[PDB]
RNA sequence: GAGCUAGCCCUGGCCAGGGUGAAGCUGGGGUGAGACCCAGUGGAGGCCCGAACCGGUGGGGGAUGCAAACCCCUCGGAUGA
RNA sequence: GAAUGCCGGCAUGAGUAACGAUAAAGAGGGUGAGAAUCCCUCUCGCCGUAAGCCCAAGGGUUCCUACGCAAUGGUCGUCAGCGUAGGGUUAGGCGGGACCUAAGGUGAAGCCGAAAGGCGUAGCCGAAGGGCAGCCGGUUAAUAUUCCGGCCCUUCCCGCAGGUGCGAUGGGGGGACGCUCUAGGCUAGGGGGACCGGAGCCAUGGACGAGCCCGGCCAGAAGCGCAGGGUGGGAGGUAGGCAAAUCCGCCUCCCAACAAGCUCUGCGUGGUGGGGAAGCCCGGGUGACAACCCCCCGAAGCCAGGGAGCCAAGAAAAGCCUCUAAGCACAACCUGCGGGAACCCGUACCGCAAACCGACACAGGUGGGCGGGUGCAAGAGCACUCAGGCGCGCGGGAGAACCCUCGCCAAGGAACUCUGCAAGUUGGCCCCGUAACUUCGGGAGAAGGGGUGCUCCCUGGGGUGAUGAGCCCCGGGGAGCCGCAGUGAACAGGCUCUGGCGACUGUUUACCAAAAACACAGCUCUCUGCGAACUCGUAAGAGGAGGUAUAGGGAGCGACGCUUGCCCGGUGCCGGAAGGUCAAGGGGAGGGGUGCAAGCCCCGAACCGAAGCCCCGGUGAACGGCGGCCGUAACUAUAACGGUCCUAAGGUAGCGAAAUUCCUUGUCGGGUAAGUUCCGACCUGCACGAAAAGCGUAACGACCGGAGCGCUGUCUCGGCGAGGGACCCGGUGAAAUUGAACUGGCCGUGAAGAUGCGGCCUACCCGUGGCAGGACGAAAAGACCCCGUGGAGCUUUACUGCAGCC
RNA sequence: CGAUGUCGGCUCGUCGCAUCCUGGGGCUGAAGAAGGUCCCAAGGGUUGGGCUGUUCGCCCAUUAAAGCGGCACGCGAGCUG
RNA sequence: UGGGAGAGGGUGGUGGAAUUCCCGGAGUAGCGGUGAAAUGCGCAGAUACCGGGAGGAACGCCGAUGGCGAAGGCAGCCACCUGGUCCACCCGUGACGCUGAGGCGCGAAAGCGUGGGGAGCAAACCGGAUUAGAUACCCGGGUAGUCCACGCCCUAAACG
RNA sequence: CCGAGGGUAGGGCCCGUGACUGGGGCGAAGUCGUAACAAGGUAGCUGUACCGGAAGGUGCGGCUGGAU
């Protein structure tokens, strides 16, 4: 049946993406932890 | 004059629909309409504040006259009577002597071609607008201003019509649609005559999916939910109300009062609604 | 976190074929005039049968499955909420 | 040494289950160390509204070629979506951007919030919507509307010519719109040809034929033809379109009007440029100077912004045209022509799937377009087939039980069983015919029946064409022929009678409930006079609603019919300018501390003092509630009648052993041979009863009862047959479980149900197919129950707070 | 209670005997036939249906008879639900 | 052809008296009700009195033993639309008549449906009293209804 | 071919009968009240509506076949 991944490039980019991190306060300290874990990546990877 | 079928589907038994033998012109004028932005009882944060609202029939929104003295002096003609899904009543097209367009309410006898007027001097004739304090008391009125220059707010809906009852002072009595007695400042306007369309009470619906279409989405009886829903909800079985009936916000719904208790309008109304 | 699901908003798209035959209109009759009757025309409907499509009624299978809800038979809706 | 411990390693089950749709395979020839599995050929089978083709999303090199086979591939592998390497994606016109707006998002102004932040007009962003210029063929191993060829077009810059009051983010027009139905004329697409082109074929009894087989086109500028769409001309006035305006709007006059004209599309033709089969021969070559024509069918697509009807009344903005404003009229615009200029991103490949979403090369899920022929009434249904694509990545045997899916069955025919569960029966079309009841629509496909193929003969009407022939489409009548059987295969209702519930079509517990539940039109009550009530928010601000009592909120009831009685003492709500209580505050009789004192400082009575409560009324489609005992009639029995106690008032109409009745299978009646169910009645209603509605009701229901008919493998009662497994052989090879095991029966005993203790009996060692009685078999630290001064949801006249409101 | 699945049916039986039938008896208020009651006896037998989930019971039609109990109210790693 | 009387009908308007309610004023201990009372109402200011407003219904005197209509029935006043009828003149037609099964229409009150309206009255209902009882008569309340529009119902001591 | 009639299916009319149920007629001396005839002690009757153990009451409109 229909499950619960549906991939999407434009949603994928437009609610984790980066611009949208930055926009709000939450978003800015997940980037901060993630850049202190030392995570090679701060987003998911979407070709766009 | 409302029309009725014959029962060749369950639903077609009682379904009524208006005549619409008063509509001359069934297009809108096309200067005078405006994209109606549908809501679905949503607000601006998101949030569905009025209940089982949704998914009607696409509208324009048909731009309404409720000034008038905007043109006063300048008479103009009545040139057709068209629908509107805003409102109950119908509206009618004015093309006034300046050469302007615009919409108004029609009120009950108003006949195509006839010409109509606004201000202190326009004869008492059914479509001309004058301040409140300029017409006969006992003269059937509508589109009627509660505030001077505010526009129009009073007795809109099809077959409504407020009646003078008097004058005091700067203020003339009417009795609105419901029966009460308020005291609207004279220099108001109002048009002469009761709105159009009186019949429109005695429709029929007729089935389930008539109200879908007017935008009603179904509502949900409190006794029927749960008690994290209702005051109504739960209960084995079914169950009487077991307590005041109350919305599903706590507050009590048969007969508790709850205009604002220091409302300076009150200064205002002479006599609470009967009937 | 509404890329699942629930509702709403904007903008598009889809619904083989067959059946029933409302109003109206036309003619005829009727009458003081009417109501009304008849025929034809007409093509209404949360109308009827049935694919797509949306479902999931009963039974059987499956049960370390093909599948963390599937398969077969059968069954509901199918211009509409 | 134990923690259902943690991490790892390795065992057991076991050479066991399985190897993923039952669409299916066989042989020959290649290659190679090695072949059921790779390549080629022939034969066979499967899909064909797909299991074929083209887009989009998502995937991201998987594409093509060479060389490889350790791992991946459920087996094998020489093969591969795998390993290594090289190659491959070409655009002014296709899509997106340098254009426009939608919801929404953001947001100069402005507003609000302890901070973070929340709003917000314009504006900006935002597409699969609007707008905008490319068709056909050829070419590569791999790209092509992109390269090439032919024929077309767009915008920008500049120049020349002609023309004009030129000029905009401003005004206006237009863009610009629904649902159903639908005309005319085309096109796409298709059927036929005794006409045109073609390598060839004559078989096995016949055919050298008006024979068989194949093919008979695509694109195209301007003109022209056909069919459509859009569109009045002129003048005078003008105060409106937030300046102006010759535009638009409004008014008057003249003319024109189903037209025409003008303009814009589609289709046809069109210089021209392409293509071109079977068969044969080795993707090619030949066919071939290929031929390219006639008739019919014909769209849901095109003309298109077409037409009619209906109510639920159907985006915006830019391009574009027009009007003027500053300005400027050496300019500028418009038209024609010429030269020049024309950027960025995508383009491979998969794409109903082995490449996407499902941990897998997973029987699941995934939006758009094309989707051929014949026959069956039609169709995208069904069967078979074209193009095209596949035989599903373990095989070979055997022909037990047993399982699954399937076929048939003597006599009986529901006797099966909780239940006809299941499976039969019926089944399409045409014709005849069709009941109670009814809201007059219906019930209705009621029920029940007859017809159905093929051949000859005669004949009626329609479309095209021409009025005819031909082709095509609906029929009618007569005579015959064959079979068990003519919707001969496939697809395609069993029916009736009678109850309960719900009016109805809808909706629901994704993944054990589809229902009588929810919803529903309709009825009532109540609140709300608009800066409404109500809702979300600290607020600003929103929704309500660009609505205004024929409207909006809340509540219950639930189409429709006939109806909905009595109780206001308690709770709720509504009304009540008296009274009673009533907090802060006012007041200050009178006290107190301290100081020598002026003073400073504390306590404080009467009295005034709100809402709330008390109190007085109203109010039931507000929360709710609607009696007991005793007696009495000329047979008896029973009480119309009476007595008395109590209540705020003592259940009305209608229903009643009921979806309610405990005693109960009540009693009587019906139906059966027999009826705890069913239907109809009676009424001592444990414990119906009137909008938590009462009693009915045509129609409707995958709801739940009862009966009958039909017909059956459900059954008496089983039998045989088919395929996929199970079994055997080659290949690959799991699992939960497991203290160790050298693991029998009885009667006893034992923590009370012993392979393990006692006594006796029985028993050579090890397997394979089977069956499930035991191993208190496995799985899940019982979900029932209790316990914990353990937890969570929910309630209220439990406690105490808080929001909100007064 | 770190689980001993719980009514009834179906299927499959096996045991007890306090015997329903069939075999053998004594007593009889046993004339015969038929029966009553008790003793011995477990070899075999012990039907089909209507009603209900039922066990049980009632009822219909038969019968030699239409027995009563145990086996975790025998039997869900055998089915049903 | 000329005239006449009339609550004949339909539509639209509109006048005053009265009752009730509401507001203001003035005012105080009762009012009301009956056969007698009680319920009820009233110091929370009633009744009685004056001014103001809202609304519904019915039209006093004229009024008659009257008039009109086929019957049911029709009564302030005004206008419009419309039926019948009588008299005069003796002008026109030339028996064109009477009745009338069926048919059709009209048809008081009550009653019904959908809206409205609602002052007074008042089935049902509640209370007070009377009474053996009193589901009545009498009293205080009181919902349909009475009124309007449309559509039904079609009855009668629809009687002379 | 027609055809008595047999069969299957569905309708219409009549008759008999049926748990139970509705009122009706009648029946020497039952129970409850007193509605009507006198102004019958609330004049009566009336069509209709609602109500009540029962006759009846009440409303609305009508008739005198109403007394004084
Ligand atoms: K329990
Ligand atoms: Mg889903
Ligand atoms: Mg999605
Ligand atoms: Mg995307
Ligand atoms: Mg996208
Ligand atoms: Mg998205
Ligand atoms: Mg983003
Ligand atoms: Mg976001
Ligand atoms: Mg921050
Ligand atoms: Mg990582
Ligand atoms: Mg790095
Ligand atoms: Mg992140
Ligand atoms: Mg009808
Ligand atoms: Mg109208
Ligand atoms: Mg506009
Ligand atoms: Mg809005
Ligand atoms: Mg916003
Ligand atoms: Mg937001
Ligand atoms: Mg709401
Ligand atoms: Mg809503
Ligand atoms: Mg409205
Ligand atoms: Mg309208
Ligand atoms: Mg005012
Ligand atoms: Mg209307
Ligand atoms: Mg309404
Ligand atoms: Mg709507
Ligand atoms: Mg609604
Ligand atoms: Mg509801
Ligand atoms: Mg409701
Ligand atoms: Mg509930
Ligand atoms: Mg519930
Ligand atoms: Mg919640
Ligand atoms: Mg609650
Ligand atoms: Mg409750
Ligand atoms: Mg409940
Ligand atoms: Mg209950
Ligand atoms: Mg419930
Ligand atoms: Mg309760
Ligand atoms: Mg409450
Ligand atoms: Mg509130
Ligand atoms: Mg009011
Ligand atoms: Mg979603
Ligand atoms: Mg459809
Ligand atoms: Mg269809
Ligand atoms: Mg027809
Ligand atoms: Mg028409
Ligand atoms: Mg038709
Ligand atoms: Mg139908
Ligand atoms: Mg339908
Ligand atoms: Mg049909
Ligand atoms: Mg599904
Ligand atoms: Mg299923
Ligand atoms: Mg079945
Ligand atoms: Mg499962
Ligand atoms: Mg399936
Ligand atoms: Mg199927
Ligand atoms: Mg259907
Ligand atoms: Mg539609
Ligand atoms: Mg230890
Ligand atoms: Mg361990
Ligand atoms: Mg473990
Ligand atoms: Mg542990
Ligand atoms: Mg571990
Ligand atoms: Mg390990
Ligand atoms: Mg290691
Ligand atoms: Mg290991
Ligand atoms: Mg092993
Ligand atoms: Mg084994
Ligand atoms: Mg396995
Ligand atoms: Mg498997
Ligand atoms: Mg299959
Ligand atoms: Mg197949
Ligand atoms: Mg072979
Ligand atoms: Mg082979
Ligand atoms: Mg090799
Ligand atoms: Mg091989
Ligand atoms: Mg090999
Ligand atoms: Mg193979
Ligand atoms: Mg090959
Ligand atoms: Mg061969
Ligand atoms: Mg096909
Ligand atoms: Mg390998
Ligand atoms: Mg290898
Ligand atoms: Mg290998
Ligand atoms: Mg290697
Ligand atoms: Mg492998
Ligand atoms: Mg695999
Ligand atoms: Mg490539
Ligand atoms: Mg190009
Ligand atoms: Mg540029
Ligand atoms: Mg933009
Ligand atoms: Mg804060
Ligand atoms: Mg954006
Ligand atoms: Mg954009
Ligand atoms: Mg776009
Ligand atoms: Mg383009
Ligand atoms: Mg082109
Ligand atoms: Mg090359
Ligand atoms: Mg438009
Ligand atoms: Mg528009
Ligand atoms: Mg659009
Ligand atoms: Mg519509
Ligand atoms: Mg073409
Ligand atoms: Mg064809
Ligand atoms: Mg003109
Ligand atoms: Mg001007
Ligand atoms: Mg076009
Ligand atoms: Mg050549
Ligand atoms: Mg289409
Ligand atoms: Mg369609
Ligand atoms: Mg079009
Ligand atoms: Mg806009
Ligand atoms: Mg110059
Ligand atoms: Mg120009
Ligand atoms: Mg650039
Ligand atoms: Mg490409
Ligand atoms: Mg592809
Ligand atoms: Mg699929
Ligand atoms: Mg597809
Ligand atoms: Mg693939
Ligand atoms: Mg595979
Ligand atoms: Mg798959
Ligand atoms: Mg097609
Ligand atoms: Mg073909
Ligand atoms: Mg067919
Ligand atoms: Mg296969
Ligand atoms: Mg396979
Ligand atoms: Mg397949
Ligand atoms: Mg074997
Ligand atoms: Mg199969
Ligand atoms: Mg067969
Ligand atoms: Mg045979
Ligand atoms: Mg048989
Ligand atoms: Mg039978
Ligand atoms: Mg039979
Ligand atoms: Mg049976
Ligand atoms: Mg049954
Ligand atoms: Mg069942
Ligand atoms: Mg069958
Ligand atoms: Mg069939
Ligand atoms: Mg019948
Ligand atoms: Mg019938
Ligand atoms: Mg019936
Ligand atoms: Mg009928
Ligand atoms: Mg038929
Ligand atoms: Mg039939
Ligand atoms: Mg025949
Ligand atoms: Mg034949
Ligand atoms: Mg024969
Ligand atoms: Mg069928
Ligand atoms: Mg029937
Ligand atoms: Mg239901
Ligand atoms: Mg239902
Ligand atoms: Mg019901
Ligand atoms: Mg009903
Ligand atoms: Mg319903
Ligand atoms: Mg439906
Ligand atoms: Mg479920
Ligand atoms: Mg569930
Ligand atoms: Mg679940
Ligand atoms: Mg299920
Ligand atoms: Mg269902
Ligand atoms: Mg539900
Ligand atoms: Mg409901
Ligand atoms: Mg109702
Ligand atoms: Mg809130
Ligand atoms: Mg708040
Ligand atoms: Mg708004
Ligand atoms: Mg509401
Ligand atoms: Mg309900
Ligand atoms: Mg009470
Ligand atoms: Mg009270
Ligand atoms: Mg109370
Ligand atoms: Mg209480
Ligand atoms: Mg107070
Ligand atoms: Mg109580
Ligand atoms: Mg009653
Ligand atoms: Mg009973
Ligand atoms: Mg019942
Ligand atoms: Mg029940
Ligand atoms: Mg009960
Ligand atoms: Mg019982
Ligand atoms: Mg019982
Ligand atoms: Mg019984
Ligand atoms: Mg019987
Ligand atoms: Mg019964
Ligand atoms: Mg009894
Ligand atoms: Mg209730
Ligand atoms: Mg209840
Ligand atoms: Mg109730
Ligand atoms: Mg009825
Ligand atoms: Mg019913
Ligand atoms: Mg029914
Ligand atoms: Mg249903
Ligand atoms: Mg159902
Ligand atoms: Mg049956
Ligand atoms: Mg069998
Ligand atoms: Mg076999
Ligand atoms: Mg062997
Ligand atoms: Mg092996
Ligand atoms: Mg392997
Ligand atoms: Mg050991
Ligand atoms: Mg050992
Ligand atoms: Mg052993
Ligand atoms: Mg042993
Ligand atoms: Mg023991
Ligand atoms: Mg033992
Ligand atoms: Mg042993
Ligand atoms: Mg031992
Ligand atoms: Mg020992
Ligand atoms: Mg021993
Ligand atoms: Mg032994
Ligand atoms: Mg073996
Ligand atoms: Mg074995
Ligand atoms: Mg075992
Ligand atoms: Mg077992
Ligand atoms: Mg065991
Ligand atoms: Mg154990
Ligand atoms: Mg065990
Ligand atoms: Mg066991
Ligand atoms: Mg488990
Ligand atoms: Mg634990
Ligand atoms: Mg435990
Ligand atoms: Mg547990
Ligand atoms: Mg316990
Ligand atoms: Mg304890
Ligand atoms: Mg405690
Ligand atoms: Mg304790
Ligand atoms: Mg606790
Ligand atoms: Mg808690
Ligand atoms: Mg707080
Ligand atoms: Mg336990
Ligand atoms: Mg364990
Ligand atoms: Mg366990
Ligand atoms: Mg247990
Ligand atoms: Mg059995
Ligand atoms: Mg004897
Ligand atoms: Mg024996
Ligand atoms: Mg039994
Ligand atoms: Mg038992
Ligand atoms: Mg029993
Ligand atoms: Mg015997
Ligand atoms: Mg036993
Ligand atoms: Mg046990
Ligand atoms: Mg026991
Ligand atoms: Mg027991
Ligand atoms: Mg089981
Ligand atoms: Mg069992
Ligand atoms: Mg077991
Ligand atoms: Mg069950
Ligand atoms: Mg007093
Ligand atoms: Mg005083
Ligand atoms: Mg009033
Ligand atoms: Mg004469
Ligand atoms: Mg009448
Ligand atoms: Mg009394
Ligand atoms: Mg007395
Ligand atoms: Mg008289
Ligand atoms: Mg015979
Ligand atoms: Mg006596
Ligand atoms: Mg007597
Ligand atoms: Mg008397
Ligand atoms: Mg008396
Ligand atoms: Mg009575
Ligand atoms: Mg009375």
């Amino acid at each position: 049946m229909k499950r619960t991944w549906q991939p999407n490039r434009r949603k994928r980019a437009k609610t984790h993406g980066f611009r949208a991190r930055m926009r709000t306060p939450g978003g800015r300290k997940v980037l901060k932890r993630r850049r202190q874990k030392g995570r090679w990546r701060l987003t998911p990877a979407v070709r766009k | 004059a409302v029309k009725k079928f014959k029962p060749y589907t369950p639903s077609r038994r009682f379904m009524t629909v208006a005549d619409f033998s008063e509509i001359t012109k069934t297009e809108p004028e096309k200067s005078l309409v405006k994209p109606l932005k549908k809501t679905g009882g949503r607000n601006n944060q998101g949030r569905i504040t009025v209940r089982f609202r949704g998914g009607g029939h696409k509208r324009l929104y048909r731009i309404i006259d409720f000034k008038r003295w905007d043109k006063v002096g300048i008479p103009a003609k009545v040139a057709a009577i068209e629908y509107d899904p805003n409102r109950s009543a119908r509206i009618a097209l004015l093309h006034y002597v300046d050469g302007e367009k615009r919409y108004i309410i029609a009120p009950d006898g108003l006949q195509v071609g006839q010409q109509v007027v606004a201000g202190p001097d326009a004869p008492i004739q059914v479509g001309n607008a004058l301040p409140l304090r300029f017409i006969p008391v006992g003269t059937v009125v509508h589109a009627v201003e509660l505030e001077p220059k505010k526009g129009a707010k009073l007795a809109r809906a099809a077959g409504t019509s407020a009646q003078i009852q008097g004058r005091e002072g700067d203020y003339v009595i009417l009795r609105l649609p419901s029966g009460e007695l308020r005291k609207v400042h004279g220099e108001c306007y109002a048009t002469v005559g009761a709105v159009g369309n009186a019949d429109h009470k005695n429709i029929v619906l007729g089935k389930a999916g008539r109200s879908r279409w007017l935008g009603r989405r179904p509502h949900v009886r409190g006794a029927a939910m749960n008690p994290v829903d209702h005051p109504h909800g739960g209960g084995e079985g079914r169950a009487p109300r077991g307590r005041p009936p109350a919305s599903p916000w706590g507050w009590q719904t048969k007969g508790l009062k709850t205009r604002k208790r220091r409302k300076p309008s009150s200064r205002f109304i002479i006599a609470r609604r009967k009937k």
